[PDB]
């Protein structure tokens, strides 16, 4: 008696107050593009690659942070919506190291998946681009900062998830940095897990580096033994060589972590 | 006397370098006792 | 009757009476020109009466944004549950352009405390936080001062005026930073965090400061409610065109004669504004160039504009431009008006919060765009590529700093191309 | 300074020595008092400030003072310190000038007000003479647009500036003098020069105009 209606691109669904615009569309398997949203922490608000389009209202609402309203026809794919997302990419690209071929994140990258799903093809930056300095926040998570896209995935969940508020940002404006100001070790028995929620190759694995693009790694999910959680995990194999280990969701236990000691 | 010649806001030529936060301690005893939340604070 | 022309404020009629600081500032001479009297009956009509002064009058925000202050203060008359509920003065005056609330806060420090109480008995507020820019340090102190005789007096405080409601006036000062000025991230600022606006909804008027119901509230438009009381709404209401009431503060900078701020009726023609008032512009009216008649947040218009152009909310609009803070910035035919917009943008470009992405990489971008323009190293293709972005930007971001960086842009490329145009035809010839 | 990271160095370290002088314990206990309790974090900002005002710039070992007593994680109060640009990271001059250059300004000629500062006292932008009593920069509006070119001086505006007045002023500071501030042209606040166009009749005293029914 509680859930409202609402259509996305027409089609009727029945939410619960509080639902978002993004969860709402989830419920009709529309995938919004999404940068420094993440389910697991808190609404955040400012990559704005979730604006969408909301009939008969002028301005694009962002779909991660927006409570849907009773009746509200979400247009995930009108024009309007479409110019949102291709304005979008274009800035977080001006800046961005022309890195790929020597990124770790390259072929699961999602600035490069959502960039050829929903930006333009080519680029109208004519200037020089920003450069930052690199941190060093332990021997497991290798910083290279100038591939930051500034959507503070880290900041939160080492302040929600971590419990350690080491992490923030210093400077204002375009060169507003991601660090810890002082020469710190982000040590935790989690500090790991910020390289799987970092959407871009600026926090990538130290013991990783180099060593294998995604597409040739086969996936063999399995369980971890270094403690009694169980927590599950992917083991990537390449020509018959561990490669790396990943998390694997599982809600009753893990979530989509896993300690330093398992990865 | 009504003077529209001179100006009155000269006060502020001798004002030092704790002048705002003197003041703030010399108004401590005028305020209401502050809410609260129930906890110390949001870590706690 | 409806007076269809306007401007010629009468001295009686003025509510900011000691603007320039020729009587005493101090609470015994605030008396003598009306402030803090009969507040006690003011404050036993109640919030409802209060609120329908506010109304009637149509006062309108003065902040910039130009809502109906009266709607706006009305969602904070609402039953309270366990919080505490605030009011919070905007005393950051940032805007290039912009000086108006600095008069207030140190020649009629008592009007602006008056305010806060009449208008956090409104909005059922326990206290009235005071937000002051950092660089008024002078300023700050003043308003300090007066809060203090006010405080000995039992004008605030515990039974405020006597009429048994408990009021505090805080006053908070900034650290250096025009984006606190927006009202989502001065509440940020105020909690000890970074000045980086919130998204909303949440709506201040049910999640603001400290996670409590809160109403942001611009200094000039909190220093005119008492008065608004006193007198009626409809002698407010009495002003300018409809939907465009009352008195309004004035800053003429730029390339005038005598640069001043001054109070005016609202409605009033901007050239008769500048002319009478200001001096006129350096040189005469015919050496008019452009005019950013609400501080840097607006698009410049021309001269041809000028002629005719009205000094309100609806009038600027219908200009393609808006009132702003109405602080009229004059820029002369030897001004290259190129250069004068370029600053601008690195004004903007310097205050970006960089929460997000459109404003963060767009406004620095359109920076280093402008920068080229201003030599003419470029071609003519990135004009219009230049309106995009600034599209991009605009309505995008999450507060409106983004908005306010791409309009100076569009003004400029929307009357003064083939001055662009130009300067790139030198640079190529010289070149080449 | 310009860099918003900050390497260790024998004059700035955690270990740099500071901490509050017992007056300014007092002030800060009236500062906190500003604030619901469990909201103690809102007085960063002033505190932070308030630990400035009593050293002149704010050292590593400063913000990590202001972080044990407020109770607030050290990273947060290093965000704030390098978000505002009132905060001194690196020592400063006795006297830091101020010069105002957004546009107001600029179409008023505040550039001769910043060559004649460069010439009277030898550096250029952002330097600190070899007295350690003068430092320079430019900054954004400070507010006082209709007072152009202006200047600020630690708290204090100097306005209506011309190439003389700012030498005058500078040469009043190294002979150890307070000069008043206000504009120096002739008028005393933001009045149009020459005369007055309002508020030329007296005001009017309490009652005026007062509707009727109160
Ligand atoms: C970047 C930015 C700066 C602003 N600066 C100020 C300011 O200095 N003073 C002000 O009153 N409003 C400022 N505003 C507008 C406020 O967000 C808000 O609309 C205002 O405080 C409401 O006051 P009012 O309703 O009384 O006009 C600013 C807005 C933005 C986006
Ligand atoms: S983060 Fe993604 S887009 Fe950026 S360099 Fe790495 S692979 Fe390429
Ligand atoms: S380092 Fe990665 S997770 Fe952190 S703000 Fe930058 S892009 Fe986001
Ligand atoms: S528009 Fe600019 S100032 Fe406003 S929140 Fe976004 S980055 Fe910050
Ligand atoms: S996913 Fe919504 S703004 Fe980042
Ligand atoms: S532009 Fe310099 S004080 Fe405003
Ligand atoms: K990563």
């Amino acid at each position: 008696s509680n859930l409202i209606e609402v259509f996305v691109d027409g089609q009727s669904v029945m939410v619960e107050p509080g639902t978002t615009v993004l969860q709402a569309c989830e419920k009709v398997g529309m995938q919004i593009p999404r940068f420094c949203y993440h389910e697991r922490l808190s609404v955040a608000g400012n990559c704005r690659m979730c604006l969408v389009e909301i009939e008969k209202a002028p301005k694009v609402v962002a779909a991660c942070a927006m409570p849907v309203m009773k009746g509200w026809n979400i247009l995930t794919n009108s024009e309007k919506t479409k110019k949102a997302r291709e304005g979008v990419m274009e800035f977080l690209l001006a800046n961005h190291p022309l890195d790929c071929p020597i990124c770790d994140q390259g072929g699961e990258c999602d600035l490069q998946d959502q960039s050829m799903m929903f930006g333009s093809d080519r680029s109208r930056f004519l200037e020089g681009k920003r450069a930052v300095e690199d941190k060093n926040i332990g021997p497991l998570v290798k910083t290279i900062m100038t591939r930051c896209i500034q959507c503070t995935r880290c900041i939160r969940f080492a302040s929600e998830i971590a419990g350690v508020d080491d992490l923030g940002t210093t400077g204002r404006g375009n060169d507003m940095q991601v660090g810890t100001y002082i020469e710190k070790m982000f040590m935790s028995e989690l500090s790991g897990n910020i390289i799987d929620i970092c959407p871009v190759g600026a926090l990538t694995s130290k013991p990783y580096a180099f060593t294998a693009r995604p597409w040739e790694t086969r996936k063999t999910e399995s369980i971890d033994v270094m403690d009694a959680v169980g927590s599950n995990i992917v083991v990537s194999t390449r020509t018959g060589e561990v490669m790396r280990i990943l998390p694997r969701m599982h809600e009753d236990i893990n979530e989509e972590w896993i300690s330093d000691k398992t990865r | 006397p009504f003077d529209n010649t001179t100006y009155k806001n000269l006060q502020h030529h001798d004002y030092s370098t704790y002048t705002f936060l003197d003041l703030n301690l010399d108004l401590s005893k005028f305020r209401m006792p502050q809410p609260s939340s129930g906890r110390e604070s949001p870590r706690h | 009757p409806k007076k269809t022309s306007f401007g010629s404020l009468k001295d009686e009629d003025r509510i900011f009476t000691n603007l320039y600081g020729r009587h005493d500032w101090r609470l015994k001479g605030a008396q003598s020109r009306g402030d803090w009297y009969k507040t006690k009956e003011i404050l036993l009509k109640g919030p409802d009466w209060i609120l329908g002064e506010v109304k009637t009058s149509g006062l309108r925000g003065r902040g910039g944004a130009g809502f109906p202050t009266g709607l706006k203060w009305s969602f904070m008359n609402k039953p309270s549950d366990g919080r505490p509920k605030y009011l919070v003065v905007n005393a950051d005056e940032g805007e290039p352009g912009t000086c108006k609330d600095r008069e207030i806060i140190r020649h009629d420090p008592h009007k602006l405390v008056e305010g806060c109480l009449v208008g956090g008995r409104a909005m059922g507020a326990r206290a009235a936080y005071i937000y002051i820019r950092g660089e008024f340090y002078n300023e700050a102190s003043n308003l300090q001062v007066a809060i203090r005789e006010a405080y000995e007096a039992g004008l605030i405080g515990k039974n405020a005026c006597g009429s048994g409601y408990d009021f505090d006036v805080f006053v908070v000062r900034g650290a250096g930073a025009y984006i606190c000025g927006e009202e989502t991230a001065l509440i940020e600022s105020i909690e000890g965090k970074q000045g980086k606006p919130r998204l909303k909804p949440p709506f201040p008027a049910d999640v603001g400061v400290f996670g409590c119901p809160t109403t942001v509230a611009n200094v000039e438009t909190v220093a005119v409610s008492p008065t608004i009381c006193r007198r009626g709404g409809a002698w407010f209401a009495s002003f300018g065109r409809e939907r465009n009431s009352g008195t309004k503060l004035f800053n003429i900078s730029g390339h005038v004669n005598n640069p001043c701020t001054v109070e005016e009726e609202m409605s009033v023609p901007l050239k008769e504004l500048i002319e009478k008032h200001a001096g006129g512009v350096t040189g005469g009216w015919d050496n008019l160039l452009a005019v950013i008649p609400g501080g840097s947040s607006t698009p410049l218009i021309p001269k041809s504009v000028c002629e005719t152009v009205l000094m309100d909310f609806d009038a600027l609009i219908q200009a393609q431009t808006g009132l702003g803070t109405a602080a009229v910035i004059v820029m002369d035919r030897s001004t290259d008006i190129v250069k004068a917009i370029a600053r601008l943008i690195e004004f903007y470009k310097h205050e970006s919060c960089g929460q997000c992405t459109p404003c963060r990489e767009g406004v620095d971008w359109m920076n280093k765009v402008m920068a080229r323009f201003v030599r003419g190293d470029a071609r003519p293709a990135e004009i219009d590529s230049l309106w995009e972005i600034s599209k991009q930007i605009e309505g995008h971001t999450i507060c409106a700093l983004g908005d306010g960086a791409a309009w100076p842009v569009q003004g400029l490329i929307r009357h003064f191309r083939p001055e662009l145009e130009e300067r790139m035809q030198q640079f190529a010839q010289q070149h080449q | 300074g310009a860099l918003f990271v900050h390497r260790d160095t024998p004059e700035n370290n955690p270990e740099t020595p500071f901490d509050f002088t017992p007056e300014n314990y007092k002030r800060i206990e009236a500062i906190v008092k500003n604030y619901p309790e469990g909201h103690k974090a809102a007085a960063v900002l002033p505190v932070l400030d308030l630990a400035q005002r009593q050293n002149g710039w704010l050292p590593i070992s400063a913000m990590n003072k202001v972080a044990e007593i407020l109770q607030v994680p050290p990273m947060r109060v290093y965000e704030v310190a390098t978000f505002y640009t009132m905060y001194n990271r690196k020592p400063v001059g006795k006297y830091h000038i101020q010069v105002c250059t957004t546009t107001p300004c600029m179409l008023r000629n505040s550039d001769s007000i910043l060559e004649a500062i460069q010439k009277k006292l030898g550096i250029k932008v952002g330097e600190t003479t070899p007295d350690k009593l003068f430092t320079l920069i430019e900054v954004e509006c400070l507010g006082a647009c209709v007072n152009a070119p202006m200047v600020q001086i630690n708290d204090n505006y100097y306005e209506d500036l011309t190439p003389k007045d700012i030498e005058e002023i500078i040469d009043e500071l190294k002979a150890g003098k307070i000069p008043k501030p206000g504009p120096r042209s002739g008028r005393f606040s933001c009045e149009p020069a020459g005369g007055l166009t309002s508020l030329t009749e007296p005001p009017k005293g309490p009652g005026f105009g007062v509707q009727a029914g109160l």
